[PDB]
């Protein structure tokens, strides 16, 4: 059939995808390890991604907060259990909303920054002028932007789940008159280091691998046209959001399962 | 400002072939190309390529069911339009 | 008139950068009118106060008499449909293959039946040699015949002025032999006004009948071709001939050595 | 002082911008009709907004309904309340999860694609040459890609809340055993059509007018370079973000408080 | 040896497009070679062939004697430190100022203090005219100056070959009399060979000792500058001429009329 | 393959002016231009912008703590990339 064909052979270029995008992260991330030349560059990329997604972050995590605090109180004001606030926010960020919202932001702005600033470099022809003066691009574009998605995300995820804690504690106790010692109190042995503190920061590692291999290797794969990396910025996007949400299925099932 | 008359068998055309003033004569088609084998477009002031496109679909009209079609009259620039957009001989003649 | 276009004493600025301090030109009609100058000046711009788009800040812009900054918006749609613009990348609609985009005007400001609107598309296509080229994509076009088919859609209201916004650009020279041939025979047949903006001075004096050079932000030389192969200002001849050094330095404006070659 | 002369400086150029975005959208709407020549273009803009945003919403809400009710089965199973599963699921939906995620999956992938789009037809003139044949691109351009925007983000949200409470019920009722009559009886008389049905479509409709209009707007203004493009793509996402979760608290402050 | 670069039978495809079917050209020592064609034909493909990049289908090219297909990466890597390429966007980084754009080759592969390298990219940048501009970021810098400040950088580990990708496309008459002066006095001093892709004839002809026209796939003619202005090819005669008609049709590959003019 | 040896008033060089043999004579200054009152560089095979950088610093130096300094022996192509790099008069003599 002609219809089976053409199938197979979206099938096959799928899997050479896949490899493309294998032996991008083998070859930026293995050899030679140049501790000096590459901390200065660390520090640059640790600006772009990290210090330029702080405004999304801090202000989208005390709206975020304040949500569930109001959302939260209407629920337990009928069992007479409203003390029990502060656990119900503080867990369902630790869990589920810190990682996943965080990630999902992280994928929208500074994810659709790094294609677009790739696929932007081999337009104008800089990664293939790096060739011809014997420098490796994958070493020395890929791979410093590489460590400053994985460091900055986890970074990025304690700040929300910080100022999502304070604007939760901002409605119940402040707006509602919960007594604030019970709302604290209650949070404190509820939240247990192992299964709440731990759990988060390996979501948020998982996470951020993932959304910033999705990213670079879009603008690096991309068609070199105006149109051509904007099609790629959307892609990264759609990738991305889709792999953080179905990641977190698979690790609430294992963690809390 | 664009009106026909026919006399047996020359449809001697009057006033410009502009764009606008065609929907008449457009809507009046082989009611107008009967027995005609002469077209004389000697009193029409100028044309242009929405003009010469109805010109070439009445020419065309006036040889499928009859004659070859001559024409006169011509004002010398609809013959510059045809040698622009390259007409070939059997769709103006001469 | 004889002139259909005349630029009294024009002034812009944007920002506070000055580009056109007083100048004035005048576009003869049935003529191709050239404007020549350096590569950063701005002069897509002049096309621009002309085609009713940014409003001068000091100056009078007549088309056929009538002022184009002082007009109404109503006035200023219907006299646009006798003037039409030929942009530097071919501003071709990216959906609507080339039949639908030299279509797209006679569909707007026309009331013609659904032939005689295949039989004029197919004429304008013809005379700039795309006929077969009809059903393509824009994006397959190979952009030197991209300013092919939009010249079809600029003619295609039978206009009375064409702006040419740099035609010779990065072209070859085969490529640039078809668009001189193009321009030559539009403006013998139909009468068409033409004003072209280049910096390519061997294509453009060829075709050109009254070039202007804009130099600095004046007008500094006018006249014919063979009258501007003999002019001797020094900001002329080196535009016209293409001299590293003169009144354009070579060498940025620096400081002086020994203090970065020995700090 | 040098610093209060550059913040009055900043806080006079945002007024302008909010007057430009006002005249951006005054002038496209109003005046003239035009059913007949705007139907065939709101139809392909409905293409390009509408059926390519149905992946990225009817995977999105399959994940996050299976998220919400593995989480919600842990909690109601220590009460002995684990039939009220799919009045938890539902109701969660509809209030700030199925108006919230899936504005901020609109704003990321069709927002872009606005933005990106715009931006690219005034990099080629494109805009320019439809004022040189006296045709409005306010009205030709920009209001096909209005309304199509405001009808498809209600129609996306009742697709993510329709396959999230499937997906609910696809744990709650097929993996872990709860009593499938008393799955759905539960939720059908908690589910009241004034305050849970028409609060969901009155939240997609001022979400989809704020991220259409942000998104319109920053393509329009964009400065015409490929880098000037990346940039306003990357200011869709955040604008668009931190204006649904600012607009989601007060909303549920208004209909729930 | 005496060449420089010797192709000695290479051929290659892009998909299924087939670009250079069985082409053979030398690049003398010390001289200016010229590889002039039509704006479709890929002959920026020429240049990463030399270069080391994407491998030929069949053939061999020689840098000096020795085979870049068949060669290490450790091999290749020490090679390109000999050859130096010149790109058409003038490709700088878009952080690090015009001082850190030269001084980036003379960073990575030598060992230099930190006087000596600034005396040297002062060096550099005052043989292109771009002494002042030394602290100008890349994005202000007026796109015919970022070929000179990309022409600094190519000369700053004295190569032995520079390869320009279209130097003049898309300038202005008196930069286009810049890169001509700077390219000759290149070659003059420091006995570097130049190997410039072009399509612009009378600018690249009036420095070049050899050129090579690509017309077809094949390598359809070569000679002098005098020995090609007397080629009686019409194939020839057409590219370096600018003629509007002749073995490449003006028209496209049409139907017929009567058919859509009559439909 | 760079080595210096002074005979009380010459500081002649011999070998090749390269980039990557300079170190030793760039970390030996103050100690080298003494009592130099002429250079002579007669024995060196050739120099490139590098090595021409560090002659522009021994001639500064000689200056600074002496006399105006002379030179002899050059290869006439010092003197061509003296004329591309556009050196004035008063930091190469002659
Ligand atoms: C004699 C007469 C007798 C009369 C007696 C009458 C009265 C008797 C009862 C009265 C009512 C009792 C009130 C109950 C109040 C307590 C309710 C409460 O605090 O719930 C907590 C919520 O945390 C939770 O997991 C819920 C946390 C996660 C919430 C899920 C996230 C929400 C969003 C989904 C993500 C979408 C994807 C991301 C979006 C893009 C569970 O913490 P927990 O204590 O269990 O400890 C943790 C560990 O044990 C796991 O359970
Ligand atoms: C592809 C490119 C690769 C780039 C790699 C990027 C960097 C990779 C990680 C960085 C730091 C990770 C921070 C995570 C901190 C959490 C580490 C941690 O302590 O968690 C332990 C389990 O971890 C676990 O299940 C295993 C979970 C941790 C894995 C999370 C990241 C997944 C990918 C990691 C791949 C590399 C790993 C290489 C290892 C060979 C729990 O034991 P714990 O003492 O608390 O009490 C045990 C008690 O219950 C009984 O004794
Ligand atoms: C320590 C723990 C480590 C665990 C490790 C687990 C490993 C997890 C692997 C993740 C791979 C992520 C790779 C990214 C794949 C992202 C998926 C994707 O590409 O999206 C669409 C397909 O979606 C789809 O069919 C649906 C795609 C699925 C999304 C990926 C899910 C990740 C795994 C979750 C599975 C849960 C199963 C639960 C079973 C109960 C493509 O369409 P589309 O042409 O429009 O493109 C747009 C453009 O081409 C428009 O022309
Ligand atoms: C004699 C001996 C006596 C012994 C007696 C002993 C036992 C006695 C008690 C036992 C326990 C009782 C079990 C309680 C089970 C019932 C729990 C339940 O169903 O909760 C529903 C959850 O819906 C809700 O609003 C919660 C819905 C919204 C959830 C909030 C969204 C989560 C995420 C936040 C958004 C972030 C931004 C978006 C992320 C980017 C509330 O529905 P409800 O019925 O109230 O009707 C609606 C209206 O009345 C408002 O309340
Ligand atoms: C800027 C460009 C403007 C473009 C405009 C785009 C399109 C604008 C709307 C389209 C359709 C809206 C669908 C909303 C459907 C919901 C309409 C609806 O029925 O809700 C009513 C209230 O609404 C309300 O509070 C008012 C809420 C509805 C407003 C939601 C959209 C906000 C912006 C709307 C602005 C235009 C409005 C022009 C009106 C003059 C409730 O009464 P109901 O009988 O149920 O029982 C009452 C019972 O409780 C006692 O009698
Ligand atoms: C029927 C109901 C109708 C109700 C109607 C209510 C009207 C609601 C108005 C919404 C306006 C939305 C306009 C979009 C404004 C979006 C806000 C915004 O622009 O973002 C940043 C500022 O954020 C900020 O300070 C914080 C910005 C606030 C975000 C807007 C909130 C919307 C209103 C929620 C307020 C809740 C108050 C609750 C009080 C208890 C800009 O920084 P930044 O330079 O990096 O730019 C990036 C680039 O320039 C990088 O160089
Ligand atoms: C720390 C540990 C956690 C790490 C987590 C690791 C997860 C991250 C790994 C890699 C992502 C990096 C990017 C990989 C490539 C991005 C995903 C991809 O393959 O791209 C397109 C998706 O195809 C698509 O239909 C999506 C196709 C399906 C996606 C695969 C689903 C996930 C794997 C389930 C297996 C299914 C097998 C069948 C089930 C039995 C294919 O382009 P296509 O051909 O259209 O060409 C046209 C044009 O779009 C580009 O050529
Ligand atoms: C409910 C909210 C809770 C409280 C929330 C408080 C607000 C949020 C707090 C911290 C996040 C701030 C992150 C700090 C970012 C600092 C990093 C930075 O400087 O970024 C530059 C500007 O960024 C910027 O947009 C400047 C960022 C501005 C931060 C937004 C302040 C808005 C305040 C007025 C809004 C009125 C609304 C009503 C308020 C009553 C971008 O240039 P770039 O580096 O490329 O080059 C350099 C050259 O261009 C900069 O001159
Ligand atoms: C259906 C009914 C619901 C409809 C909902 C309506 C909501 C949607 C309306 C309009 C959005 C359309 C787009 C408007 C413009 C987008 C927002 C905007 O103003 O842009 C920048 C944000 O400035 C910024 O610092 C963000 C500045 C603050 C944003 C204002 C917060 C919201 C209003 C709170 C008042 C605060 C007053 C003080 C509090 C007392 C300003 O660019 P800037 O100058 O940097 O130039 C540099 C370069 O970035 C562009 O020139
Ligand atoms: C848990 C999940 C729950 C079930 C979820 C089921 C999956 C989701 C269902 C419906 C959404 C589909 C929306 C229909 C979109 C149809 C619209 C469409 O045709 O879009 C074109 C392709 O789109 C496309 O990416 C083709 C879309 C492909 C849809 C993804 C199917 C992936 C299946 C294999 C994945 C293996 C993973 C493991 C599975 C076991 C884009 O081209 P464009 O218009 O510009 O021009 C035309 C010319 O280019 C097209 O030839």
């Amino acid at each position: 059939l002609n219809a089976l064909a053409s199938l197979g052979h979206k099938g096959i270029k799928t899997l050479r995808t896949f490899g493309r995008a294998g032996l991008m992260l083998f070859n930026a991330l293995v050899g030679k390890p140049e501790f000096r030349k590459h901390a200065p560059l660390l520090v640059r990329q640790l600006y772009n991604v990290g210090v330029l997604s702080m405004l999304i972050i801090v202000v989208s995590g005390v709206f975020i907060g304040m949500v569930l605090g109001l959302q939260g109180y209407l629920v337990l004001t009928t069992y007479s259990a409203e003390t029990s606030l502060g656990m119900l926010v503080a867990l369902s960020l630790l869990r589920e909303l810190g990682p996943v919202v965080a990630a999902l932001l992280f994928a929208g702005r500074a994810g659709s920054a790094l294609t677009a600033e790739i696929g932007l470099m081999r337009a104008t022809e800089q990664l293939s002028s790096m060739e011809m003066m014997a420098v490796d691009p994958l070493r020395r574009v890929i791979s410093p932007r590489f460590w400053a998605g994985v460091i900055s995300l986890p970074l990025l995820t304690v700040i929300f789940v910080a100022v999502g804690i304070w604007g939760g504690s901002l409605v119940g106790v402040s707006w509602k008159g919960i007594d604030s010692g019970f709302f604290w109190s209650a949070m404190q042995n509820a939240v247990d280091w192992r299964m709440d503190l731990v759990n988060c920061l390996i979501k948020s590692v998982v996470f951020a691998i993932t959304v910033t291999w999705i990213s670079l290797f879009n603008g690096y794969d991309a068609i070199p046209t105006s149109a051509g990396i904007s099609r790629a910025t959307t892609r990264t996007v759609v990738h991305s959001s889709l792999a953080v949400l179905g990641l977190d299925f698979v690790l609430t099932a294992l963690m809390f399962g | 400002s664009l009106s026909w008359m026919q006399t047996g068998d020359t449809l001697a055309l009057s006033g410009e072939l502009d764009q606008d003033v065609l929907l008449p004569l457009w809507e009046m088609r082989e009611e107008a190309v009967k027995g005609i084998t002469c077209i004389d477009l000697s009193r029409v002031s100028r044309v242009d390529t929405g003009g010469l496109a109805l010109l070439l679909h009445l020419i065309d009209l006036a040889k499928k069911q009859g004659n070859n079609v001559t024409l006169q009259g011509v004002n010398d620039k609809v013959y510059t339009l045809a040698k622009l957009y390259n007409l070939p001989a059997d769709v103006l003649p001469r | 008139v004889a002139n259909l276009v005349d630029m009294r004493d024009v002034s812009f600025t944007r920002g506070n950068r000055c580009i056109f301090d007083n100048i004035s030109l005048t576009v003869p009609r049935g003529k191709i009118t050239a404007i020549m100058g350096p590569s950063g000046i701005g002069k897509t711009t002049l096309l621009r106060l002309i085609g009713g788009q940014i409003a001068p800040d000091h100056g009078e812009i007549l088309f056929d008499g009538e002022n184009i900054p002082a007009m109404s918006r109503s006035r200023l749609y219907t006299v646009r449909k006798r003037m039409s613009m030929l942009f530097q990348s071919g501003a071709l609609f990216t959906d609507m293959n080339v039949f639908d985009n030299v279509a797209y005007p006679l569909r707007e400001h026309t009331q013609l039946p659904a032939p005689l609107l295949h039989s004029t598309v197919m004429m304008k296509l013809e005379a700039v040699g795309l006929r077969g080229a009809a059903k393509l994509m824009p994006s397959e076009l190979s952009g030197g015949m991209a300013r092919r088919a939009a010249l079809a859609r600029a003619i295609a209201l039978e206009p009375d002025l064409i702006m040419f916004d740099e035609p010779f650009v990065g072209q070859d020279p085969i490529t640039m032999g078809v668009l001189v041939k193009l321009i030559s025979e539009l403006n013998s047949a139909l009468g068409v006004t033409c004003v072209v903006v280049s910096h390519d001075v061997p294509e453009v004096l060829s075709i050109a009948d009254h070039a202007w050079i804009l130099a600095d932000k004046k007008i500094v030389a006018h006249g014919s071709a063979q009258a501007l192969q003999a002019n001797p200002d020094p900001r002329v001849r080196q535009f016209l001939d293409g001299i590293a050094d003169g009144p354009v330095p070579f060498r940025y404006p620096a400081g002086d050595y020994h203090a970065d070659l020995l700090p």
